[PDB]
């Protein structure tokens, strides 16, 4: 039996906002990226650091200590670039028009557009993070439906399902806690979760552009990354 | 043989 | 508009009555066909389920209200995630199976692969469906959500229409509850299995997004002709 | 315009 099931909606939302992990940053090199190099450069390192956060962060999400190791593996490898990029979102949700990938590293489409293939998914980033403002999404939502994306995106097994359950519960807890009506309440659950769907997206066409970059062999990658992105293929 | 097998169990 | 004033049972039997009708493939056993011609069988019946899917899609309330060139682009992004959502709700009651067509009923034995990658994915999906024990009325809600939410965030004054598109969304939400409510579900079960629902429809978007590469290298070997519609369906897409 | 097009026209 795990204990995440036995927890709170208080002690879930706790749980949470105390695992998350911190905003980290860039080099601190004054030149805005433009070309691919730079631009790729300081993503990748960046990611890479944060990857390390998100691990860590993950041994903390209720539930997911429960699973085998193999199975927290497969969970991290399906999702991390999903979870690195609604982090991006929401750190941009402040910024409109610009990426916050760090706090001193602020992008927006014009230097997408000096890398290949890139400007969609930051323009498809920049939406998600309007959608987001425009919502007024709060912090303890965004760390329920980040957890939510940890443990869904690869689970396709009851233990999830219970835990993702209580996630459920969690949000609707923080709705009806912030005086939204019943139909305020599963409306607002329906939409947050739906965005769920674009994130899925954004990931799947990032993953495609990092073997791209892969291929290219310009960009260095670490070894972790390297095996997070191969475990796509 | 995996990093992240070692990264997870510490 | 209509969409907007209908309650949630004439919501639900519009939805029913535009349900396309399960066509059949070209399918013979006794052909001993290899996988460039199972491929072919799939792609002629997603060829002319599309024919079926568009004029579904005009019935789908609130989808005529968008400009024609919104309504094209929602198809573009949102077409295989349609065509699959309902090639997993036919296959439900077919443990193991893909129910293509009536005449055609895969396993993961035969399907070569990234092929069967995507097979075991859709097996999971209907699995999903069973077990959870998925009515008619939400999967016909599902559907209609893929069509409108899909691509409505790849879209001044172009702006108001997504509101209209977010309306109608949060009214199949409606819906969806009103469904489980009858179906006796209490509160805290209603939220939990409206979540679940929508939760899949991001493995749904994950299965659609690795087809599309499949079938876009599929179509650069040239070996399987892809049909006019479904090239420029493709081209929508781009890639890699 | 594209088949597509044409076709949620008629
Ligand atoms: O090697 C990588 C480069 C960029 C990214 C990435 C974004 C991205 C990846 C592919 C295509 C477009 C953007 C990112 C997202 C959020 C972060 O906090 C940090 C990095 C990830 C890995
Ligand atoms: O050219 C195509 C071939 C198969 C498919 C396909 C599934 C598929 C596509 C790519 C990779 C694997 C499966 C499919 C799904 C549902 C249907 O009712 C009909 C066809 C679509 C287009």
């Amino acid at each position: 039996n795990s204990l995440a099931l036995s927890l709170t909606a208080d002690q879930m939302v706790s749980a949470l906002l105390d695992a998350e992990p911190p905003i980290l940053y860039s080099e601190y090199d004054p030149t805005r990226p433009f070309s691919e190099a730079s631009m790729m450069g300081l993503l990748t390192n960046l990611a890479d650091r944060e990857l390390v956060h998100m691990i860590n962060w993950a041994k903390r999400v209720p539930g997911f200590v429960d699973l085998t190791l193999h199975d927290q593996v497969h969970l991290l490898e399906c999702a991390w670039l999903e979870i690195l990029m609604i982090g991006l979102v929401w750190r941009s949700m402040e910024h409109p028009g610009k990426l916050l990938f760090a706090p001193n590293l602020l992008l927006d489409r014009n230097q997408g557009k000096c890398v290949e293939g890139m400007v969609e998914i930051f323009d498809m980033l920049l939406a998600t993070s309007s959608r987001f403002r425009m919502m007024n999404l709060q912090g303890e939502e965004f760390v329920c439906l980040k957890s939510i994306i940890l443990l869904n995106s690869g689970v396709y097994k009851d233990h999830i399902h219970r835990v993702l359950d209580k996630i459920t519960d969690t949000l609707i807890h923080l709705m009806a806690k912030a005086g939204l009506t019943l139909q305020q309440q599963h409306q607002r659950l329906a939409q947050l979760l739906l965005i769920l769907s674009h994130i899925r997206h954004m990931s799947n066409k990032g993953m495609e552009h990092l073997y791209s970059m892969k291929c290219k062999n310009v960009v260095p990658l670490s070894d972790l990354l390297l095996e997070m992105l191969d475990a796509h293929r | 043989h995996k990093i992240l097998h070692r990264l997870l169990q510490d």
